[PDB]
Order: structure tokens, then sequence, then C-alpha cells
């Protein structure tokens, strides 16, 4: 049920 | 001074506080939520727009970081940053179903969200019910309804009435929801405007990598890319439960979906204050997707 948002410029990754 | 006057504008009221000068975004909004009786927090958030594009205070930020105008009283609009797939459900509160009513009836009445005819007039006709109780011909005669802003000019000129031939669509309609109290009336009128087309949709215009000009499509089921001249029906979609990751950089996005198969899709974006909106709105409508089906 989350997410996690990244630098790397961002990558959001969604599950 | 240890605090400034902040105007906070819901669609139904005004208010005033004051806000300590380093508080942050989820300070004031905690106070503005207590103080309506709101526990339903999750979809809306504070808004003001600079420069014609929205803007909302981010929860851990300083509010006088922020880039609001500062002329007193600093000013935000209490407004639902996200809607429910079903509000008959998700809306618990009587306080949260009265402000997503009203603020989808101002979509519809400022033709932001399409609207056929002859819903226009059954949502008027609830509205009605919700504003006045039910039916008296003793106290509603015939004109009761002619300074009221009930159907979307599009409806209106479309079929050219006069506004007591209005008056008598929406009043015959009105008389049969008699028994219907203001939060009962509301909720018929959301369910029915949750299902019109451009319903709880963020739009954007973009362009593909080949430079064709196309609208991204934010919502609570994912996202959809339209033809810039037809926002009832999106030509692509990618459910949150099907989008492995989206990437952000030089005004370029990626959707990459979880079918390994499917190749990705890139968009670009012009405006930086576009673009974090558009992730915040896709962090957030993922988040409360997931939480529906966890």
């Amino acid at each position: 049920e989350e997410v996690e948002l990244i630098l790397g410029d961002i990558i959001l990754s969604l599950n | 001074p240890k605090t400034f006057t902040v105007r906070i504008v819901t669609m139904d009221a005004e208010m005033e506080f004051n806000c300590e000068m380093k508080w942050k975004g989820k300070d004031l909004f905690d106070l503005v939520c207590r103080t309506l009786g709101l526990r339903e927090t999750w979809f809306f958030g504070l808004q003001y727009t600079i420069k014609d594009t929205v803007a909302w205070l981010k929860m851990d930020k300083k509010v006088l970081d922020h880039d609001v105008s500062k002329e007193e009283p600093v000013t935000f609009h209490f407004l639902a940053k996200f809607y429910p797939e079903n509000a008959e459900e998700e809306l618990v509160q009587e306080i949260t179903q009265h402000l997503f009513f009203l603020q989808v009836k101002k979509q519809i009445l400022d033709e932001k969200v399409y609207c056929p005819p002859e819903a226009s007039v059954l949502l008027a006709s609830y509205a009605v019910q919700a504003k006045y109780g039910d039916y008296d011909p003793s106290v509603h005669k015939r004109g009761f309804l002619a300074q009221e802003e009930l159907l979307p000019k599009r409806v209106i000129n479309l079929y050219q009435m006069t506004p007591e031939m209005w008056e008598e669509r929406i009043t015959a309609w009105y008389a049969e929801h008699r028994g219907r109290a203001r939060d009962e009336a509301e909720m018929e009128y959301l369910k029915i405007a949750q299902d019109l087309e451009m319903y709880g949709v963020n739009y954007f215009t973009i362009r593909n990598k080949k430079g064709t000009e196309l609208l991204l499509g934010v919502d609570a089921l994912g996202l959809h890319i339209y033809d810039p001249e037809n926002r009832l029906t999106p030509k692509i979609s990618f459910p949150w439960n099907e989008i492995r990751n989206i990437s952000y950089s030089d005004k370029e996005f990626t959707i990459k979906p979880l079918d390994k198969k499917i190749d990705v899709f890139k968009f670009n974006s012009s405006k930086l204050r576009v673009n974090k909106l558009i992730l915040q709105l896709c962090i957030g409508n993922h988040d409360l997707f997931m939480r529906r089906r966890k």
C-alpha cells in the first residue's frame, strides 16, 4: 500500500 | 508579533487563524481540520494560486517559505485534492460529504466537469432538495428558483428555454425527493456526479516524444492519455496497480508498466511547478488506491 520516492533525477517506485 | 493572520476559505465559509511564524504545513492544516470536525483529512489540502498554476501547502515546509502572496491576510483555500472511488462508502462524516458536494457542484456549474442536460436537471433537483427541504407549493411558488444558479450555461443554451421552463423541469423532479434530508440529497448528487466522465480527473497538457500535444489525466484509478479535443474518453490508461515506476528528469516523464512486455510511455511537460504537482498527485492517488484494497 506504499510508495518510495528516490533521487536518481527522481524515480517513483510503486508497489 | 509571534503570529501572522491566515485566512482559510472553504466552499462553505471563510475563517481566520493565528499562524505561528515557524508553523509548517501540517500545523496549519491540522488546526483547520480540528476546527471543522473533519477526521477524513486524506482527501483535503490547502490551496493557493500563483501565476495561474495551483499549488498545495507542503506538510513539512514552513508556511512562510511557500511563495503564496503574502499580502495580509495570507490566504489558502480548503479543497479536496483527492476524490474517492465511491463517495457513499468512503465519506463517513457529514462535513466531508457536504464539502465534497459543494466543490463538485461548483465544478459542474463552472463546466470544468461535463454534464449531460437531463442529468444536469436531476442534479439541480437534489441541490434544491438540499437547500430548501421538502417541496411546498405554498412556500415555493412559481419563480422561487429564478435567482438560483442551478444549471450549467451549456445546458441552458443547448435547448433554449426560459428560466420558467427550466424551473418546471427542476421542480417536477424536486417534488419527488420529498422525505430526503440535506445529507441524503447531497449524497445522491455525488452518486450521480461521480459517474460523470471528467469527475475527479486532473488534466495536464503534455507532448509525446513525436511532439504531439496531449492531455495527461491523473485520477483515483491511474494515469491516462487523452486527446486535447476529447476529455471524455482517454485513449490509453495505466491503472495504479499496473505501474512499476514513474521516473522524472529534465521535463521528461517515463511511465514504466508492470507488464514487462509493454513499452514505456514518455512525455514532456514544460513547467517545473506542474511536474511536482503531477508527481504529488501520483503519490497520493496511488496511496489511496492501494489502501481501499489492502
